[PDB]
């Protein structure tokens, strides 16, 4: 089983967060597909259901705003929150609920897709600057040595960095983005490696912010 | 609504030792007919979905050790997690399915208390990319340490800084249950141009002293 989702983004007070979910595996007409969501750094929230033969059950937390659909053809199934405000804004998840066979019995949720940011502001979509943090002339007295990558003034979240198209992984620290006074994030991604990797080994920070359609490769040499 | 609270919000245990987690339900989930409680528990690292851990009150899921044990019935549950290992650290939540709505508890964050570890520290000046664009950015790195509390304090030509710097701390390492720190000092090209030692000062009580990186503008 797995869940594919994508949708929400950016999008100002009163518009409509659109999402949908696809669905692999087989057995979509046996389950009430589900949305639950999680505003950053708060708990968790059940929107509601939707199955196979369109019946709903809607939180009334947003039963009003909310409307649930699906096309067993594309073994899909999609959300719509409508009149958003700040409160909207958070990690949307599509969930497998219960099988028909048991309801509630089986009722736990087991599948969960990755998650999908909505984030409802005024603000531009603005791409980040890149810039390298140079391993410095002087390295640790044990031989090891600190590069990075500052991710700067950004909207919305997220981005991802990775160092060597992913070969590099080990010792390496993406913070987490500061949200500026501006309104902007800024992020630094370092990474520590030997001293003696410095000479022959090539570095690179590889940024992508899809919101912007940002991609970045940057050297990060002495 | 069924409402979910959990005991405590936060806490904090020592590798290999005992974790528990209490979760009330306002209302009974206990199922009578099948004698089963319609409670979950799952656990959340940063930037994944829950992951279910256990359903009706006590079964594991798949995948789950038996190190994870729940417990209870009717309205009063618990989360026990013995031999604690570094790659439990999560936020952990109950989740009633007895009747709609489906609720959750508030989440519990679960620290791992490890032994003492100094900081690396690392202190970048700002790019010359960036300064043709009229802002420096000077980062000071504390790489891996424990515990969390940690002092850094910038200092430019010996004047303590205040206001002009912002830190970051990542969430605890899943494997050596360390964290990282990055402070970035945001000062104007002129302001930076201004000054000629730059220098990154940190406290933490794995260090014998207090450690202070620094550079010289253009050197
Ligand atoms: C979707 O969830 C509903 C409940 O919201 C499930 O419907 C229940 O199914 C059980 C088992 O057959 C019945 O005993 C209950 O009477 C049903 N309750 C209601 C209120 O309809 C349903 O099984 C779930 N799955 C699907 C695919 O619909
Ligand atoms: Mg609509
Ligand atoms: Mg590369």
């Amino acid at each position: 089983v797995q869940l594919q989702q994508w949708g929400a983004g950016l999008l100002k007070t009163s518009e409509t967060l659109s999402l949908t979910c696809a669905v692999y595996g087989g057995s979509f007409n046996n389950y009430n597909w589900t949305w639950i969501r999680q505003p950053p750094g708060k708990g968790l929230e059940w929107i509601g259901q939707i199955n196979h033969s369109g019946t709903t059950n809607y939180n009334p937390s947003l039963k009003s705003r909310v409307t649930m659909s699906i096309d067993p053809s594309e073994n899909q199934f999609s959300l719509k929150v409508r009149s958003v405000t700040a409160a909207d804004t958070a990690i949307y998840y599509c969930v497998r609920g219960s099988p028909e066979s048991s309801g509630n019995y089986w009722g736990h949720f087991q599948y969960w897709g990755q998650g999908t940011l909505a984030t409802v502001s005024s603000a531009s979509t603005k791409g980040p600057s890149v810039f390298p943090l140079a391993p410095s002339s002087k390295s640790t007295s044990g031989g090891t040595a600190a590069l990075g990558c500052l991710v700067k003034d950004y909207f919305p979240e997220p981005v991802t960095v990775s160092w060597n198209s992913g070969a590099l992984t080990s010792g390496v620290h993406t913070f987490p983005a500061v949200l500026q006074s501006s309104g902007l994030y800024s992020l630094s991604s370092v990474v520590t490696v030997p001293s003696s990797s410095l000479g022959t080994q090539t570095y690179i920070c590889n940024v992508n912010h899809k919101p912007s359609n940002t991609k970045v490769d940057k050297k990060v040499e002495p | 609504d069924i409402v979910m609270t959990q005991s405590p919000d936060s806490l904090s245990v020592s590798l290999g030792e005992r974790a528990t987690i209490n979760c009330k339900s306002s209302q009974s989930v206990l199922y009578s007919s099948h004698n089963k409680n319609y409670l979950a528990w799952y656990q959340q690292k940063p930037g994944q979905p829950p992951r279910l851990l256990i359903y009706w009150a006590s079964t594991r899921e798949s995948g789950v050790p038996d190190r994870f044990s729940g417990s209870g019935s009717g309205t009063d549950f618990t989360l026990t997690i013995n031999t604690l290992q570094a790659e439990d650290v999560a936020v952990y939540y109950c989740q009633q399915y007895y009747t709609t709505p489906y609720t959750f508890g508030q989440g519990t964050k679960l620290e791992i208390k490890r032994t003492v570890a100094a900081p690396s520290v690392f202190i970048f000046p700002p790019s010359d990319e960036q300064l043709k664009s009229g802002t420096a950015s000077v980062v000071c790195l504390l790489n891996n340490f424990y515990p969390r509390e940690a002092k850094v304090q910038w200092k430019v030509d010996n004047a303590l800084q205040s206001g002009n710097s912002q830190e970051s701390v990542t969430e605890q390492d899943s494997k050596d249950s360390t964290y990282s720190l990055s402070s970035t000092l945001t000062l104007s090209k002129a302001d930076y141009e201004k000054h000629k030692v730059y220098a990154c000062e940190v406290t933490h009580q794995g260090l014998s002293s207090p450690v202070t990186k620094s550079f010289n503008r253009g050197e």
